[PDB]
């Protein structure tokens, strides 16, 4: 039809691209809130294997 | 005078430090360690675990059981955060098999691979 | 998956169940103890 059409279309993809780029951030900072959670984790799986190695031997 | 005392679970520390004295519910009765204490193993009872620190502080810590192990240079707490027991532990892998309500199981040849595999792999090749 | 790095996930399997001067004084038969400690380790690294 013409140039009105387009406009809106272009209006409705960039309302999409902006929280898609605030999207990207907020994964970084629950990748990060991830990654604290594996390091607090592992103490107690390598005490663990360390009781275990001896009391089998 | 005192020992490092660190008390942690499977997801993460409790407490870690200097104690002068622990008080914990072993499976066959109440222990009291100090420093220099023998080497030791232990399965802990459901309840409360008092630490003594230097001095007059009294941390009281509720564990759902776990194992103390013990060094005369260290005492481990691995704690767990559910208190194990016979119908919880069978409960949650009946749950398990009952979640898995499948109407028809099939036979697992899955002959469809490659037609799977390679459509996805150029696919998400294209996205990027 | 395993995390390599912030760019770079990679799939991986492991297996879980088939894995010095001094003893401890164990208060429960040391059998009882090794089975409930191998099961609690199994379980720490699936949750890992």
């Amino acid at each position: 039809a013409g140039a009105k059409e387009i406009r809106s279309k272009i209006a409705s993809i960039k309302s999409t691209q902006k929280i898609t780029n605030a999207m990207e951030k907020v994964a970084v900072s629950k990748m990060r809130k991830a990654q604290m959670r594996m390091a607090a984790g592992r103490p107690y799986a390598e005490r663990i294997r360390q009781v275990i190695g001896h009391l089998a031997n | 005078i005192t020992v490092h005392c660190d008390i942690v679970s499977a997801e993460a520390e409790i407490f870690s430090g200097l104690v002068e004295m622990v008080i914990a519910h072993g499976a066959l009765g109440d222990l009291g360690i100090a420093p220099g204490h023998a080497p030791l193993i232990t399965d802990l009872k459901p309840g409360p675990i008092r630490l003594v620190k230097q001095g007059g502080e009294q941390e009281v810590y509720y564990i759902s059981g776990g194992f103390l192990e013990v060094q005369p240079n260290m005492v481990k707490v691995l704690a767990d955060t559910v208190v194990r027991a016979g119908d919880l532990d069978e409960a949650a892998a009946q749950e398990a098999l009952k979640a898995a309500e499948k109407a028809l199981q099939g036979k697992g040849a899955e002959f469809d691979y490659s037609a799977a595999a390679a459509r996805l792999a150029e696919a998400a090749a294209q996205l990027r | 998956n395993k995390f390599v790095n912030t760019m770079t996930q990679k799939p991986t399997v492991e297996q879980l169940i088939p894995l010095h001067h001094w003893d401890y004084l164990y208060e429960p038969d040391a059998k009882s103890l090794l089975d409930g400690l191998l099961v609690r380790y199994v379980e720490s690294q699936v949750y890992q």
